[PDB]
């Protein structure tokens, strides 16, 4: 039973997930 | 290498505001509170001294 | 075989900075007694400190 | 040559006392991560401390209390009988005498 | 060493982790906008409510901040602290903050920007942890009160120790104390890294580049006495002028021209170094407003250096680069201006390269000599090359017209150098 992305997005806010932000913070490095 | 330590994070315990009371973390383990019957006897003896 | 040189790289900067390596050469072997809560430290130099 | 070693009670470090000074080696799992705020606070202000030492002075344990087991401080005297004694049973003990 | 000096090293490391409520009181009272009492009695979400309104206003102004809504100003960026995260990700947090400050160094005269950076001060402790890039970003606004506010919040690094008397000062820092900051040898290299990162991220504007030129010119002028110090200062401001010339903007080219003129006027350089100064100016010059400034800079750079071979022939690589980037009509209309700057050494070095390389257009030097007034030895070196041109070129009558001007004015000079090389009567036979 894999999860939907909607309940995945709801899980990330309700568990205090910082892995999504840390991946989104190291993604950009002089993108201009 | 699965290495991880005690991350206190300094934000749950000491509050951000200067108006909030400090939070009170609580571990009810018997080992962390050593003297049970001895200490409650002294609370009982001080209660009888206070009521007199 | 895990050493303190590579623990400090993989441990968060709170307890990394708490890894206090002092250097008090001029006195004897220092005796350590922390307080009952981990907030204050007491050194006892064998000569004078 | 190390002189003594002592752990920080609520973080995970051991403080090793050597001849040239103090080192703190990091360990993963020495200290407990759930401290009790009514006994020992790493984050204690001045007004919380000076109330607590007065309160601990009120709640101090007398020096007679130190025995092999702290659970044996509110118990019954061992040389007494395990069962209690009635006034009828005391007079029956007088009938033994 | 001793004990207490090691403790200040620990105290400087752990000046951002809150241990007591007093330490939280003395760290949360750092406030860009609110006062000390209001800063101590407000929560992280209340700052973030104004922060999300601030960055939404900034995303309306320029859409480069739409990235920072999802990485630094997300609602997940509240619970995390710098002092709970390890070293492999605090470097990513550092340059993300540095990328924001570079993209928001221009936008500082607007109250939405000050509200946006206020939460970055409080939530990510940038007034203690990374104090350098914050102070470099706002350094051009030192007259403004927001710099006086920033000094009242920040803890100064050892390099900005000249501003140590201007923290919590009712008078703002002045022009003289900013040059005394920039007179430090190491601080010029740090601003070089700031400027190179500024050019690479393509956000360079007028006001910070006007101020950087206003301090780079003064730090050469304040070090004009010590020749040893300007020797030590040569590889910084030339590397800056190399990177500033490499920018494609309309502003960095003129700002690199301002550095290259006054530095060479205060310090004569080797000919090959100023020859490289020609090719770097001449390479990426396409702005219309910067073409007039570039011609005056090459004019001033040629008259700075003195020596034998000062006004000799340019290389053919530089000459054809100058022919493409500057028409002969364009430099003639530049000489038409009645201000008429000192282009004497450049023109006689230009026309010797004209007589050597193209060997076809001698009507320009007829118009060049009539326009400019030249000195004695520069005219002698022109006539000597045109005499050498008379030997080898299949002599058209415009060469006779050019020497007809040369005998119309100062005919003893052309007669004397003809006695040096050849016969006076042989000139009419050869032309």
């Amino acid at each position: 039973p894999p999860p939907d992305e909607e309940e995945q997005l709801l899980a990330k806010f309700v568990f205090g997930d910082t892995t999504d932000l840390q991946e989104n913070l190291a993604k950009f490095n002089a993108d201009f | 290498m699965k290495i991880k330590t005690i991350k206190r994070s300094a934000d749950d315990y000491v509050p951000v505001k200067s108006t909030q009371e400090s939070q009170m973390p609580r571990n009810l383990n018997p080992e962390l509170h050593p003297f049970e019957r001895a200490r409650e006897y002294t609370k009982a003896l001080n209660a009888t001294k206070l009521e007199r | 075989k895990v050493q303190q040189s590579e623990i400090k790289s993989s441990v968060d900067v709170s307890t990394a900075n708490k890894a206090l390596d002092l250097s008090l050469k001029e006195f004897g072997p220092y005796h350590i007694k922390y307080a009952k809560n981990g907030t204050h430290l007491l050194i006892t130099g064998r000569k004078g400190h | 040559k190390v002189e003594n070693l002592g752990f920080v009670p609520f973080e995970d470090l051991l403080g090793v006392g050597h001849q040239t000074g103090i080192t703190n080696l990091i360990v993963p799992g020495a200290g407990e991560a759930n401290y009790d705020a009514l006994e020992l606070n790493p984050f204690e202000t001045k007004k919380q401390r000076q109330e607590q030492e007065v309160r601990t002075l009120l709640n101090k344990l007398p020096a007679d209390t130190i025995t092999l087991d702290p659970n044996s401080i509110g118990s019954v005297d061992k040389r007494s009988s395990t069962i209690r004694l009635n006034a009828k049973d005391l007079a029956q003990t007088t009938m033994d005498a | 060493s001793s004990l207490s000096d090691q403790l200040a090293q620990v105290a400087s490391n752990n000046a951002t982790v809150a241990l007591d409520r007093k330490r939280r009181q003395k760290l949360h009272s750092a406030s860009l906008i609110y006062n000390s009492k209001t800063a101590a009695t407000q929560d992280y979400d209340f700052i973030f409510e104004n922060a999300s309104k601030a960055l939404e206003e900034l995303s309306q102004i320029e859409p480069k901040f739409a990235i920072f809504s999802r990485t630094l100003f997300s609602e997940s960026s509240i619970s995390l602290d710098r002092n709970v995260q390890t070293k492999e990700e605090i470097k990513d947090l550092d340059n993300a903050i540095n990328a924001y400050l570079l993209l928001a160094s221009s936008k500082w005269y607007l109250a939405p920007t000050l509200h946006a950076t206020e939460w970055l001060v409080r939530r990510f402790q940038i007034h203690v942890k990374n104090t350098e890039m914050l102070l470099l970003s706002t350094l051009n606004y030192y007259q403004t009160p927001v710099f006086k506010r920033i000094l009242s919040i920040i803890k100064l690094p050892p390099l900005f120790n000249c501003l140590s008397n201007f923290v919590r000062s009712e008078k703002p820092p002045t022009a003289l104390t900013m040059i005394k900051l920039f007179n430090d040898m190491d601080f010029l290299k740090l601003y070089t890294s700031y400027l190179d990162q500024c050019i690479k991220h393509n956000a360079t504007y007028t006001n910070q580049l006007l101020f950087t030129t206003c301090c780079f010119i003064n730090v050469v002028a304040f070090n004009s006495n010590n020749d040893e110090k300007l020797n030590q200062l040569v590889p910084i401001l030339l590397e800056i002028s190399a990177k500033l010339l490499a920018s494609k903007s309309k502003d960095c080219q003129i700002a690199a021209h301002t550095i290259l003129v006054v530095f060479a006027t205060a310090l004569p350089l080797k000919k090959t170094i100023i020859l490289a100064a020609m090719e770097t100016i001449l390479s990426n010059l396409d702005a219309k407003e910067a073409k007039h400034s570039a011609l005056l800079t090459i004019c001033k750079l040629f008259q700075t250096l003195k020596g034998q071979g000062n006004v000799d022939q340019l290389p053919s690589k530089i000459f054809k680069l100058f022919d493409s980037k500057f028409d002969t009509v364009s430099i003639l209309t530049f000489l038409d201006k009645e201000d008429k700057p000192v282009c004497d050494k450049f023109i006689t070095s230009y026309t010797r390269s004209i007589a050597r390389y193209d060997r076809s257009k001698l009507n320009i030097i007829l118009s060049l000599l009539k326009k400019i007034r030249l000195e004695r030895y520069e005219v002698r070196l022109i006539i000597t090359d045109l005499i050498y041109l008379s030997e080898i070129l299949e002599d058209k009558s415009q060469l006779v017209e050019l020497f007809e001007y040369f005998i119309s004015i100062n005919e003893d000079l052309v007669l004397k150098c003809l006695k040096s090389l050849g016969l006076t009567g042989x000139x009419x036979x050869x032309x």
